[PDB]
DNA sequence: ATGGTCGTGCCGCCAATAA
């Protein structure tokens, strides 16, 4: 009822639309994210970290302080939200921190918010059977508690009122002769409470995610969830503006092969080697290469060790940086068409000749090519002319009646359509 | 009832005859993982009891059920620490004397060997079993640079059992190995049951 | 025993070993006959067949089917022996089975009927346990010093190799 | 100081030839 902060449980049993199902999400994941920001680019104490926080917390529909009754939208909107994402952020080790460290520190800034009266009530709508202790009873033990002090300079028992406390519960403090403990029960200053509230809290979302994993194989047999379950951590030469030549410049074959690494997160040994041999022969350098293969793995949803230890030598070696030092020419168009023939689950090879007409066909087609170039691309390909078929289509894309060279390799290809693009 | 895993890996029930018809069966093994003495005893012990499970009379269905539950259990005891350090040991053999092994950095049971010999009382020689134990250090090496003796766990207090190793090197590969044969068992569904990522083994499209 | 068949010095026989205690018996065995011995020194050939399994699960009865001793079973039926067979990678031809039996057979038909005798003492019923297990481990002891003699046929410091006649 | 056949886990190394 307490609707501006909440102990995720319970969880809710209403239906919705998957509009809002994705927006819930998206929503979500977009405060998450600029939480990261508030904390790491300002200070936990500034008034414009306080301002800019609830600023967003208003922009997207959220829960924030209790002085105006019915908010009901923003409660459901946060506690189908906290739940949607717990399906996604648990699958890897390395989302799962991300999770709770954020999620603790939203709740930290909830916390810190609540006027000054309506948290009693809170602590026992949260199953946490916490007290407090009158005026007399405060002057009654005032010279023992501020003994009892932690290194907090001054005798001045402040207006910050006093918990009582289940002794077991505060394990962190008393451990280190912190607080006083009466009858087996412990009293702490208000500014710790924040510490154990959000350290209980803490075991108990740990324990959920990882019971919620193990039963998430279930979930998976929706079709309509797949999206969702496996893109919230989706999204001279440099790198900010590959995708755009995989439009512009790249012949098919590679154009086909960066479609598969963008989608799939992975390619096999084959697609391996051409791209990343074909990409070396533009014009990238080792560190770069290096950058762009663990991050196009990363998304995979694999740690960089496992990336580090299997792939880094492969990519290092390709450019001559160990074993005899030796560097390589990108594969002629010839060994593409005729070696290593492609399989089921492979992507490389060439289109104009692995590729049957009835496959062949919807892949000039999306790449808005002319019907009647699509005609004649089919009949140059039914008379096993490839090279000419290629030629032909990069007149097509490129809007010139003849390229003016003859194509043998596909940096030749790259190379010579950046001299009349740039 | 016969598990024919592989070339010279079999499983099987013996059938010996008492009296009047009567007859008893005997669980034996030939090759599989269970009886070589470079695994742990808890990959052994798991690997035997699916074993036992796949070969009963039991209908196909109870055994995936029997399978998860108890994979389930040993995948959060693992976790709690409640089984005892001395089935967390690896055996092997050494062949030549520790000194005169090139790839000494790169071998776990020669590091092991060269220490009992450096500061240690009996030197171990060649024809001898070094046992070891894989534990949590904290320098960011390999797993195969980490190995250390069964008493230097006992002794020093930085050093913990590394739990993620013997769950997803010792006990995955010999239950996924053995459940090949059988349908409704996957690595994924393993990895799953075990409170592992699935991201490593197989997984990948999306 | 084992000193007592292959005729060494016993306390050879306590360290271990296959190789010399072979020798020893071809020694015996060849100066028993009237011959000259070689002179003290001063994978490498096709070896058993196994068949493509067919991997799975299996609800029905199997039978197995097994030889008893079969390499010494080969040996004396074709008369593979030093004196019998011709040598000089190739496999030689079997020899004609007029001649008599060789040197080699007629040594190995003494441990595979010593063999044979324990095993029928381990057939008696209302036997001690581990009267057993001993009458097991000597029968386990005697297969491999029958199963050694042709092991040392292809051992390259042995003082008997003979590369084809393991070949064959 | 017996022979051979089979599988499992760690490492390093290679292909390439337009313009
Ligand atoms: N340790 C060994 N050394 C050399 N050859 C061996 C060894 N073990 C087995 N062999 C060879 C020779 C044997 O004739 C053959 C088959 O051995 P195996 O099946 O164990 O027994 P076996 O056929 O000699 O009879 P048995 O069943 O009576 O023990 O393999
Ligand atoms: S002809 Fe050569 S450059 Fe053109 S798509 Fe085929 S492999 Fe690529
Ligand atoms: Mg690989
Ligand atoms: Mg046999």
């Amino acid at each position: 009822y307490p609707h501006c902060l909440q102990f995720y449980l319970q969880p809710p049993s209403e239906n919705i639309s998957l509009i809002e199902f994705e927006n819930l999400a998206i929503d979500r994941v977009k405060l998450l994210k600029s939480v990261e920001n508030l904390g790491v680019s300002y200070v936990k104490g500034t008034e414009q970290y306080q301002s800019k926080l609830e600023s967003e917390l208003r922009k997207l529909k959220f829960s924030y302080r209790e002085n105006l009754e019915d908010e009901y939208e923003p409660r459901r909107r946060d506690h189908i939200s906290h739940f949607i994402l717990r399906l996604a952020y648990c699958q890897s080790e390395e989302l799962r921190r991300w999770f709770i460290q954020q999620e603790m520190d939203l709740l930290r800034f909830r916390f810190s918010i609540l006027p000054k009266d309506k948290i009693q009530d809170f602590l026992k709508d949260s199953q946490l059977q916490f007290e407090a202790i009158s005026d007399e009873e405060k002057t009654l033990r005032e010279q023992e508690i501020v003994a009892s002090s932690p290194s907090l300079s001054g005798l001045k028992l402040g207006f910050e009122s006093i918990y009582k406390i289940p002794f077991a519960d505060a394990l962190d403090l008393f451990r280190g002769r912190k607080v006083y403990l009466e009858d087996g029960f412990a009293y702490v200053p208000l500014k710790d409470i924040v510490a154990i509230i959000l350290n209980e809290f803490r075991a108990k979302l740990s324990k959920a995610l990882a019971l919620t994993a193990r039963s998430l194989p279930a979930v998976q047999s929706d079709e309509r969830l797949q999206p969702l379950l496996n893109h919230l951590s989706h999204s001279k030469i440099s790198l900010d503006q590959i995708d755009l030549l995989s439009t512009k410049s790249f012949p098919p074959c590679m154009r086909q092969l960066h479609k598969a690494l963008r989608e799939n997160h992975h390619l096999r040994h084959g697609g391996r080697m051409q791209y990343g041999l074909f990409l070396k022969g533009i014009g990238l350098t080792l560190e770069q290469a290096l950058q762009f293969w663990k991050q196009e793995f990363i998304k995979g949803k694999m740690d960089p060790d496992k990336f580090d230890k299997g792939y880094s030598y492969n990519i290092r070696h390709s450019f001559g940086k160990e074993g005899k030092r030796t560097d390589y020419t990108p594969f002629s168009c010839l060994k593409i068409i005729l070696s290593n023939p492609p399989s089921q689950g492979d992507y490389h090879g060439c289109p104009f000749r692995h590729s049957d007409p009835e496959l062949l066909k919807q892949k000039l087609q999306s790449y808005k090519i002319s019907p009647g170039g699509i005609s004649q691309i089919l009949d140059l390909v039914k008379g096993t002319h490839y090279q000419v078929a290629c030629q032909k289509y990069f007149e097509m894309i490129h809007n010139v009646d003849d390229c003016g060279f003859s194509l043998n390799h596909p940096n030749q290809f790259f190379c010579e359509s950046q001299r009349i693009l740039n | 009832s016969l598990l024919l895993l592989k070339k010279k890996k079999y499983a099987a029930l013996v059938v010996e005859p008492t009296s009047d018809g009567n007859y008893v069966t005997k669980q034996e093994l030939k090759g599989l993982d269970i009886v070589r003495r470079d695994w742990c005893d808890l990959a052994k012990d798991t690997g035997n009891f699916v074993i036992g499970q796949i070969l009963s009379d039991q209908s196909r269905d109870t055994i995936v059920e029997n399978i998860q539950k108890r994979l389930i259990e040993i995948g959060e005891n693992v976790l709690n620490g409640s089984v005892p350090v001395s089935q967390f040991e690896i055996n092997k053999a050494l062949t030549k004397d520790p000194q005169d092994y090139p790839d000494k950095k790169s071998l776990p049971h020669v590091h092991v060997a060269l220490w009992i010999n450096s500061q240690g009382g009996r030197k171990v020689k060649a024809g001898d079993t070094v046992s070891y134990v894989i534990c949590q250090d904290g320098s960011n090496l390999t797993a195969s640079q980490r190995a250390y003796a069964p008493e230097q766990l006992q002794k020093q207090d930085n050093l913990t059992i590394d739990t993620q190793y013997y769950l997803a090197q010792q006990i995955h590969p010999v239950v996924a190995r053995i459940c090949e044969p059988i349908d409704g068992i996957d690595a994924v569904l393993i990895a799953t049951w075990l409170g592992l990522d699935p991201t490593q083994f197989r997984v990948h499209h999306y | 025993q084992i000193t007592n068949i292959a005729g060494n010095i016993m306390s050879r026989t306590l360290m271990g070993g296959r190789s010399e205690r072979n020798e020893f018996l071809l020694l015996h065995a060849f100066y028993e006959n009237n011959y000259i011995v070689p002179d003290k020194q001063i994978a490498a050939y096709a070896g058993g067949l196994v068949l493509d399994p067919k991997v799975g699960f299996y609800d029905k009865f199997i039978l197995l089917l097994d030889f008893n001793s079969l390499y010494p079973s080969i040996i004396q039926e074709f008369n593979i022996c030093f004196t019998t067979v011709q040598r000089v990678e190739q496999i030689p031809e079997l020899p004609d089975p007029s001649l008599e039996m060789g040197i080699l057979p007629r040594e190995i038909r003494k441990l595979v009927e010593r063999r044979k005798q324990v095993k029928q003492l381990m057939k008696q019923q209302d036997l001690n346990p581990d009267l057993i297990l001993q009458y097991d481990i000597r029968q386990k002891a005697l297969k491999l010093t029958a199963n050694s003699m042709y092991g040392c046929l292809g051992f390259s410091y042995s003082r008997f190799y003979a590369k084809p006649l393991a070949a064959l």
